[PDB]
């Protein structure tokens, strides 16, 4: 099935956000990213996607449909606003093997704080 | 100059102070070109702006709105080490209008919490200019939050009028004006939050109205009055730099005037003279020099009377000295 | 000058007229410095501002918004006896931007109903300036109510361009612009009150919106049109002084242009030239000099088209003379 | 004399669409000449926002802002305007650079199915804004996008304040336009069938003195992305900007106005070293700057809100070699 995500300049958690920021899906599902405001895109973060999944990067302002195949956790960012915290976590299948690794990886402090919130309060 | 030539120039570290005061500096350059070094940590916290306890999540360079005024001469290179502490939650960046290349330094200074960088640019044009953070996609928000100040690159030989005479000031103050946009609830009371991002959507709605709920100087209504009222004595010359990095203002010293005022904030451009009220366009800092001739309390504020008395754009300078009747005298005091 | 010297200078009483006209005066000063004497009684009354009958409790110096334009030369002292009749109900005060000391004379002219004073100040700088009442705590209200005008201190040698050539105007008109803020009821209709105090809270609310319901010249929409439209003829040089003591405007003569325009309203500051639309910042009065070359009806108004046609900032000057095809000619009139 | 005016050479010039400019020489070639230009007005609906917002535009030459006509001082501009029968509103043109007849508006009122020809002598040098202004509906026709700007350059080209000649390799004209689109009770922009159907609702928005969108070229993002201007290090470029009914404050992010005739008049000395200038509603200015660093630079109304939230921000892509002397990242962003 399909899960729709919006990219906004301002939302529930503050400025520059993906809503929802926690996406639960299964292999074969699609995630459709819709920039409701301009200036946003979606890009997989290096070493924060599962082992055999392909990297991806959409163009700014375009609607992008991601098909997810490999199970595991994926942290995606908005390229321009990553440093301002704009990320989302996609969890494919149950108990994603790489989730603790992604939570521990090096990333901006603001990113880390939002990630922690979404895993607690968004799961 | 080549990299080798720049590496052999003398470097001078400068300690910045908090507005409206400026750090120590000589009008006339002492020596040739030198790489001036200044460091400012950004602190996003909550500052009260009025007596009603209104609060704005300020993003402040050096912990003060507006950031501190850096002062170097033309030709000297300003090297600024910025640091965004892990305690913050948003990535910033600094774009100095007085620089050339990389969106004013914003394209090479994006640093997220826990990151610091160092950018050095040559000050090739003389004049006050406004610097301000502008992260791609959230520029207006960071500037309105109080993330902007101004630097003054003074001519190697100091300042001079339009004919070439030297104008030297005994005191210089920097008043950064800031127009905020605070969200209110249904009853009209300002709303307060707990984090900076929680007030982003509500703030944008107010910013679109192009109508600031408060326009003040130094980050708060009544900030430069009382214990902060500037000071000057009859016979003293004072240069008052003023900057607005998100709104046009019109400075006016009540009881005095801008003898010489570089409205455009560019020294090469001749300074208007005998000015009652000047005009500085959003995104620009100017400067006015005036020699006080009468003692007493004078208010200095954005003429928009509404913006200066109802919003909060009015400061006050206390001046000491002897009154001069020749200039003004009450022949008949108010009576029946 | 010492008191004995000032006391020995010739005094000249001048009868003021009502805008847009200006009292008789000589461009070039006749004789040395002289204490000019002017007296104005303030009258808070009700005046209509539009054709619908909207009424605003105006505070008017000399019974006219904007007050009358006083004219003296640089060096001469302006002595003004102000009188606040007992019939009025609020204390006023006058602050002349062209004076130095005591908040422009507002700190030494606070007079409550039934009191009058006399303040004398030396006109030390040449240029048009805006005066306006400003009682501590209620400044913006008194100015928006129409309590402000402008005085012109002309260089002892008359006015000259930016290179030294003499510019002599055949006639001069003073157009004071005033942005009001009238409260409206639920039906969107303007509200009327009995006394000036009953409209204070509702007005403040409108003033905070920084959006004037009516911006006009002479105190009312259409005040300088019809039989009141200014007049000029081809080959006539006319200087139009304009002031705004509470809002930035941008003058523009439709069909003409400001040959020489001291936008800042300071004579020492060289006058721009060939200007299509100038800019005078709230809290300041400027001056534009232009020699008419074509006959017909021209509208002079704040370019903000909305402010000039929808609010009421547009006057009209009728000009007599012969058309000049060389400058403009309809080769093909509107046809199929 | 009359014979002299009738003997001057007439030359027709094809106009391009903003921000480009037609073909012309800085220094005048030959003596005074009657320049002839023809523009048809087209009233149509154009989108001006990524949400499909639409504004019944009134456009001279089919483009907001109209095209920039360029002649020299002394030359006479003769413009044949044409209002097609398909249109439904009478227009007219008033050029600030002309003298007499409300700037030509009193002798150019043409209703659908009518065209005229008005000639005026360009007696003053400097950029100036032209705009339609039918008696009683001026503000509506201008806000609808019926305004542009013409540049009358000194016969000897442009020079600084000391007489030095300033010759630009390229020139672009960015007309800014503040619209006022009516929204329903839910905050959604409203669309209409014809131009008059939105006259009362638009006036209400215009009274607020708060434009719902302020942009350049007639649409948010019209001069950004693949349509971003262009310039190379060492290139001198003059950027004329006009605002027929709203004050703006231009600013080239990453650069500066080396010489800027803020008032848009050449006779008036050009300020210099300007970070942000100021052009008052009803006036067009011009800034000349030599690019020294390559990369993408944004140029927009400083009112940040008006430049990022409304749509007043374009971008110039510049090619060349970076110059560390001017600016260098000693320590790139890192822990
Ligand atoms: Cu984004
Ligand atoms: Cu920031
Ligand atoms: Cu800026
Ligand atoms: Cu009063
Ligand atoms: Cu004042
Ligand atoms: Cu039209
Ligand atoms: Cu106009
Ligand atoms: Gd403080
Ligand atoms: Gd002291
Ligand atoms: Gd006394
Ligand atoms: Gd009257
Ligand atoms: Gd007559
Ligand atoms: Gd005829
Ligand atoms: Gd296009
Ligand atoms: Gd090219
Ligand atoms: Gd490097």
């Amino acid at each position: 099935e399909n899960i729709e995500v919006h990219m906004l300049n301002k939302g529930a958690e503050g400025a520059m956000v993906f809503e929802p920021a926690y996406i639960k899906a299964n292999p074969g599902d699609t995630v459709t990213f819709i920039p409701v405001d301009k200036g946003h895109n979606v890009e997989s973060i290096k070493d924060m996607i599962p082992e055999g999944a392909e990297k991806f990067k959409s163009k700014i302002n375009e609607n992008y449909v991601l098909t997810v195949t490999q199970p595991g956790a994926y942290l995606v960012k908005c390229t321009p606003h990553y440093a301002m915290g704009m990320i989302a976590l996609i969890a494919v299948g149950d108990s994603p093997a790489n989730l603790d690794q992604i939570v521990s990886a090096k990333k901006p402090k603001i990113v880390q704080e939002r990630l922690e919130k979404v895993i607690a309060s968004a799961k | 100059a080549t990299a080798a030539e720049i590496a052999a120039l003398p470097r001078q570290k400068v300690e910045l102070v908090d507005p409206p005061f400026v750090h120590a500096h000589s009008q006339v350059a002492e020596g040739g070109p030198k790489v001036v070094e200044f460091t400012m940590v950004i602190e996003e916290k909550k500052i009260v702006i009025d007596d009603a306890g209104t609060e704005v999540h300020a993003m402040a360079f050096n912990g003060t709105v507006p950031g501190p005024l850096m002062v170097v001469h033309q030709d000297d290179y300003l090297e600024l080490t910025l640091i965004n502490p892990e305690t913050n939650t948003l990535m910033h960046n600094i774009d100095f209008h007085a620089a050339t290349g990389a969106l004013g330094g914003g394209g090479l200074t994006e640093i997220n919490p826990g990151e610091k960088t160092i950018l050095r640019f040559k000050a090739t044009k003389p004049g006050v200019f406004v610097y301000h953070c502008a992260p791609p996609g959230m520029v207006p928000w960071h500037v309105v939050s109080g993330m902007n100040g101004a630097i003054m690159v003074l001519p190697r030989e100091g300042l001079h009028d339009g004919k070439g005479k030297a104008l030297t000031y005994d005191k210089i103050y920097y008043v950064g004006e800031q127009d905020f946009y605070v969200p209110r609830d249904e009853n009209g009371k300002y709303k307060k939050y707990e984090a900076p991002g929680d007030a982003y959507e509500d703030t944008v709605k107010v910013m679109r109205t192009l109508t600031p709920t408060h326009v003040v100087f130094n980050g708060a209504v009544g900030a430069l009055t009382g214990d902060k009222a500037m000071t000057a004595a009859v016979g003293e010359k004072v240069l008052i730099v003023h900057s607005q990095a998100n709104r046009d203002t019109r400075p006016h010293l009540i009881g005095g005037h801008g003898d010489y005022v570089w409205a455009t904030g560019k020294f090469n451009t001749p300074p208007d003279v005998d000015q009652e009220t000047w005009f500085i366009p959003g995104g620009a800092a100017g400067a006015a020099f005036y020699t006080f001739q009468q003692p007493g309390i004078y208010a200095y504020v954005n003429h928009n009377l509404i913006e200066a008395f109802e919003l909060g754009a009015a400061a006050h300078f206390k001046v000491t000295g002897e009154w001069n009747d020749d200039l003004m005298t009450s022949v008949l005091a108010p009576s029946g």
